[PDB]
């Protein structure tokens, strides 16, 4: 299992909380094989975890977060409260 | 002063004009002013000498006729007065302008200097005690019942595609083209030279229009036309001579679509209506593209609607559901909504008063209105 | 083969080239490719039919005008391959791609694969002994002399605030936008269209490139601006038909500011460059507010400056010596940045060597940026 925390506290709280578990099947061969199996299976996830929490966030977090409540409306037009406030929808 | 509204229906090739709560236009006749090119020598002639309406399209071999009206866009304000005057006379409505609120229409992304002059003509000229401008695509919604959606028009001016999704009509996806119905008569007009009839006139430039609207088909493969030999279909003028029109009139109304033939790098109808579509958001794009909704003339063409289809196939993101919905009476579905949302009690937050717009001006109108 | 390198400044708007260890690019000419409209009918016509630099400058009319880079990415990789090869050609520079080695620049935080395909154009196309791809913020600090110090940069693509302290490019800090010049010309043509004046055709864009770079000027209150009405100025276009600019002149250039008017969520040009500076270091927050340097044209607008210095005013915290520099020539701030980064004995450690890139690859040219 690989658990990942970071925290930020100025202007108010942020923090990233992961984790990742992972099985896995190795055969032994010799010891300057398995030394260098194990160590690749780890650099190679410990990679992609990484990559997937650096790249996934960077711009996936930026489409969820935005997918709950988006940057701009539908329209993409700051809402106008003249509108709003003599205007009637339905039937 | 809250009595039943008139909603005068603006287009550049046909005007509409009638009451609230209709479920047609009773008074529809063409945008123009004849005026006489003979000199009148006996008497018990047709006086007045401007002619609108009916009497105008009676005689047209008289009037040297003349459009105010080009791409949405009002140039003769002097003919759109009387034109808008001969609305209100005793000849189509007869009713007057102090009595009841107007509804009138624009294209979008026209002249704001028009709009203000429209206004200036309403409340000082005549004197109407409130006015209200609107777009073509928000009323087409309403004559069909939908909030949802895009509304492709094709007029005798303008084609704009204006995609809105539940009552909001979104401003920075109006695509618009001057290209449209006009400019597809004034194509087919200048194919009919150089297959051997002329038609130099103004009153004989009606002929042409009266060609495209009987004789025109929309062929949905253009190549394999071009490649094949057409059949000349005959067409019998008001004189009685006979024109063979041949390859004119498939070719013709291939200008909305390609607007290269005219000489004007322009999108085109297809093309227009992908981009309203794309400029839009990403999450609301599938449902624009289920409802998509025709209006205007030069929609009445044969096999225009499979062209469209087979466009949006083209250009489109595949596995998509495309759907082009099309209303019986596409000609009013702009007055008909028009029409609805005058009915509605709601109208009368929505306008603008005689007395706002003395205090304010021209501000108010553009608030209003968006 | 260690010739005097070249320098190639790309970018979507204009494009420098020249030697290193100059004053000044002698060679600057747009990016873009103009291609016929018209047909070609008499013997002894324009020869070729691509057309790049002062001879589409020259024969705008004739030809559409298509750019190949929108936002600091290529669309068109054989438009730019075709651009390149004009640069090197006998037109421009008079020399060899063999000879050389390439000094290119990019905007950051791009897509790699457009970095890939520009190296494979480089080493395969031409044969270019050595090549090194590099920022545009780290060159025109190394144009000015300063080594600490935040570059606001605003071409005709990108917009990009990047944080550097002491020679260490922060890549985290890097804020971008696709939001610059192009659509500002693209904002001030539809605007223009809402007064009146419309320009549709890709030859006719360039003249509201030169409307946008001549008469505009951003106003401090923007509020203050709206509520007043404007004088409507004059301008002559290469025709020679005026044209009353009115309130669109002020309006087109709030789109830096304010993105939400073309409808598309981004930060600013202002936030972005207080954003950059939040995203560093604590301590390093008051070095990088006191040199903040400008670049690109679309930082030349009439009271520009003073309007990012009042921004700043109202987000950044109270009390801190702000300051926005910027050099005389603000247009060739990167190419001097470049040439002065190229004339170094460091520069032949840093690039990437054909027989480096013939052995590894795009992962050599990945390692060696950063
Ligand atoms: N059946 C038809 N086939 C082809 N074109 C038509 C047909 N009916 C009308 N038109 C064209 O469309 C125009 C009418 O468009 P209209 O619906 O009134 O739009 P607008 O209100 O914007 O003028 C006419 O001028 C004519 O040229
Ligand atoms: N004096 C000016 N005022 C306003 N805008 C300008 C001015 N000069 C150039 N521009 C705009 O800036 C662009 C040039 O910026 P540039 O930095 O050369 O782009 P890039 O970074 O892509 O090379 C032009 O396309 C033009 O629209």
């Amino acid at each position: 299992v690989l658990k990942i925390q970071v925290h930020y506290y100025e202007d108010g709280n942020v923090q990233l909380v992961s984790h990742k578990d992972v099985q896995d099947s190795v055969t032994v061969s010799n010891e300057a094989q398995t030394a260098k199996e194990f160590i690749k299976i780890i650099e190679h996830a410990e990679n992609e975890y990484q990559t997937a929490i650096s790249e996934n966030y960077q711009t996936m977090s930026d489409t969820t977060f935005k997918a709950l409540r988006r940057q701009l409306p539908v329209t993409r037009t700051k809402i106008d409260w003249n509108k709003i406030l003599s205007y009637k929808i339905g039937k | 002063i809250a009595n039943q509204p008139v909603v005068i229906d603006n287009g550049s090739g046909v005007i509409k004009a009638g009451f609230a709560g209709d479920q047609i236009p009773k008074y529809c006749f063409p945008n123009y002013v004849g005026r006489p090119k003979h000199v009148r020598v006996m008497a018990g002639a047709l006086e007045g000498d401007i002619f609108i309406g009916p009497k105008a399209e009676e005689h047209r071999g008289l009037l040297s006729i003349r459009y105010p009206m080009e791409h949405g866009i009002v140039k003769d304000w002097n003919d759109m007065e009387r034109i808008w005057q001969y609305v209100y006379s005793k000849e189509q409505l007869q009713t007057f302008s102090e009595e009841h609120p107007v509804l009138l229409t624009e294209a979008p992304l026209n002249p704001r200097k028009n709009r203000e002059r429209a206004a200036e003509v309403f409340f000082e000229t005549f004197n109407v005690p409130a006015l209200f401008i609107s777009m073509q695509a928000v009323l087409s919604l309403y004559a069909t019942g939908r909030t949802t959606g895009v509304v492709l028009d094709s007029g005798d001016g303008v084609t704009h595609a204006v995609p809105i999704y539940e009552g909001f009509a979104m401003p920075h996806s109006i695509m618009r083209i001057d290209i449209a119905g006009r400019d597809v008569s004034r194509f087919l007009r200048l194919y009919l030279r150089k297959e051997g009839y002329d038609f130099h006139s103004s009153s004989e430039f009606e002929i042409v229009k009266a060609i495209k609207e009987r004789a025109c088909y929309l062929s949905i493969n253009p190549q394999k036309d071009e490649t094949l030999e057409t059949e000349k279909a005959q067409y019998y003028l008001p004189d009685g001579s006979t024109i063979e029109i041949g390859p004119s009139r498939f070719r013709a109304p291939e200008l909305l679509f390609r607007p290269d033939l005219i000489g004007e790098e322009s999108e085109g109808i297809h093309e227009v209506l992908v981009f309203a579509i794309q400029k839009s958001d990403m999450d609301l794009r599938r449902t624009l593209f289920s409802n998509i909704v025709l209006s205007g003339g030069s929609t009445l063409f044969k096999g225009f609607g499979d062209r469209l289809l087979s466009e949006v196939k083209k250009l489109a993101p595949k596995d998509v559901k495309i759907r082009i919905s099309a209303p019986q009476e596409r000609l009013y579905s702009t007055w008909i909504g028009g029409s609805i949302l005058a009915s509605l009690d709601t109208f009368k937050k929505m306008w603008v008063s005689k007395k706002e717009y003395e205090e304010d001006g021209a501000r108010s109108i553009h608030r209003k209105t968006f």
